[PDB]
């Protein structure tokens, strides 16, 4: 009743909520090197340790 | 095709659709139809946009 109402509408919020977030992945990772860039972090790890 | 590409979950009950809405010169004049792949929404009807 109001017990199962309420399971799926927090499994229908946590789904749109994982949807958001698995789908902009790259995009975000993206946008997370350009604001590193932006904030003087422009050498990988691998790179510097070469 | 939609935008974008995300994979299906068995507990997510989001279903994408997809309508097209087509506007055709017959031979007396505009029509408008809204349909699927499976049948129609709206069946063929005139325009109910009045032009010029």
């Amino acid at each position: 009743s109001q017990e199962d109402y309420t399971l799926e509408a927090l499994t229908a919020a946590v789904r749109r909520f994982e949807e958001s977030e698995d789908a902009t992945t790259e995009a975000r990772a993206a946008a997370e090197r350009d604001r590193d860039y932006y904030d003087e972090k422009q050498w990988t790890a691998a790179e510097k340790a070469a | 095709d939609d935008k974008p590409k995300h994979r299906l979950w068995a507990d997510y009950r989001r279903r994408r659709v997809r309508i097209c809405e087509e506007y055709y010169l017959d031979g007396e004049g505009w029509k408008f139809c809204m349909f699927t792949k499976a049948g129609f929404i709206v069946p063929p009807m005139p325009s109910p946009y009045i032009g010029e």
